[PDB]
């Protein structure tokens, strides 16, 4: 995640070993339960596109879930690319480039590429932006999941 | 296993079948392109004939929610 | 490992009992399985070739797969070697030497040394080299140890 | 038990075997070379006559994963 | 252990309960199974002399490898004196004394001085001289104790 | 499992349906205004005979610890 440091600038650090692992027993414990969204969102606070994925990842089991949020993520983030257009002309060397879906997800974007857009002035919320969809495709399953 | 034997019994769930498919999908390392070659493809074939059926009726186009949701009496 | 300390310098600090432990949990619940792969990579941010070997020693068990392994990571290595060839003439004064596939390996170098590849100007990732060595033998495992 | 001690059963899975064989390999402290030795020759030759038979028609060059997945049935 | 602190010197601190406890629970469990010695070592990062007695005078159970240890860290520390001879005439005042092997297995050096040898400069591996004979007596151990 | 499936048993205590109800309604994400329909309305429909005809009794205006105490002999 990326934290304030005492000297008082934004930096990044690794997240927790038992962090970690109350993710994973929060899972095993209590499945596709709704407890798990704000569970998800206190434990993801201060969070990159990149733990978020390495939490996503690490799941074991719920396969069939695991793909519709995968697919869920994709359709939020060709949705992202759809409705905000890449911008006139070539990238100005005094600027940092605009992301796409698959910076959001993480995919496209390196660490020190997502900590430049979140630590930067204005900065820009690519983590609360993957985390609707999260919550969103969290919803589908949540929905689908009730029996 | 290879992904050609994972396939649904009689009495199994759609779904128990399905979670096997992606779990197994999730240990084929092949191109993206030849994975949704896969899904389209070999999960419905090898899907039992009462859910098979089943999913002819949904005809193409059709996504994992609506699927799971389609064969989930069978 | 190599961490940053408060002073902002990049000093090595020793790895945690409960991290080493939290390997050892891992491998033996999950055994050969794909999250292994994810968690590993957790556990191995900021981690030394010494680090790496020492994980590798500490199995216990599964051994033929250690051994398919060692292999790999010997003919990973192998093919650093053949890929890089050594440089023209004598090592400068001013200047510290190539690594070859074995000080990736972490086998010919020291401590000090893997320390100065890694924090020097120009930095080498020496760990990201054996990193996907270890996640491509991972994947060779992986695959033949589906059933 | 000593590494000359190790051999497979005429049951047992050359699998658990190659186990047994890198785990007491694992307490030999030899040269690499000597080891390197052991494992070409005392593996195969402790192994059972089905397998046996199947890895010499593997012939020489062979790797441990091949290996392993040719003795599977056996 | 002895330890590098936020100023910037070397200075002693203490071994942490679980890690004590880590180290009676791995030879619980593994007993002599030769993942103990990379453990040992991960373990022994920083140690002492007098940490090193506490944790083999710590063990129950094993006593007739225990007792075989002992032995061999005798022979070997006899093996020190053989080797390196006392040297020539009194001790200078602006100078600390050479070790003998019984201040390498701690037995006739206070902490102080302990710490002397190694902060010192040139500094002296006493840690890692009694490192190589526990090493040494495990592969005995080991040896014996393969069935 | 839908929230119109949701009733209570003709023995089970309305306090452990009226748990099961909002525990349902908790997975419904339904705007506040159609969820307090659903309070007012699906709740004492799917009541048994003898806590319905108590709650009947209660008329209207009425808030949950008085209709969990209304119905706690029942």
């Amino acid at each position: 995640p990326i934290v304030q440091n005492l000297q008082g600038q934004m930096v990044h650090q690794a997240i927790s070993p038992r962090t970690l692992n109350a993710w994973v027993k929060v899972v095993e414990e209590k499945a596709f339960s709704p407890e798990v969204i704000p569970m998800f969102s206190a434990l993801s606070e201060g969070a990159t596109p990149q733990d978020l994925n390495t939490m996503l990842n690490t799941v074991g089991g719920h396969q069939a879930a695991m793909q519709m949020l995968k697919e869920t993520i994709n359709e939020e983030a060709a949705e992202w690319d759809r409705l905000h257009p890449v911008h006139a002309g070539p990238i100005a060397p005094g600027q940092m480039r605009e992301p796409r879906g698959s910076d959001i997800a993480g995919t496209t974007s390196t660490l020190q590429e997502q900590i430049g857009w979140m630590t930067h002035n204005p900065p820009i919320p690519v983590g609360e932006i993957y985390k609707r969809w999260i919550i969103l495709g969290l919803n589908k399953i949540v929905r689908m999941y009730s029996p | 296993t290879s992904i050609l034997d994972i396939r649904q019994g009689p009495k199994e769930p759609f779904r128990d079948y399905v979670d096997r498919f992606y779990k197994t999908l999730r240990a084929e390392q092949a191109s993206q392109e030849v994975k949704n070659w896969m899904t389209e493809t070999l999960l419905v074939q090898n899907a039992n004939p009462d859910c098979k059926t089943i999913l002819k009726a949904l005809g193409p186009g059709a996504t994992l929610e609506e699927m799971m949701t389609a064969c989930q009496g069978v």
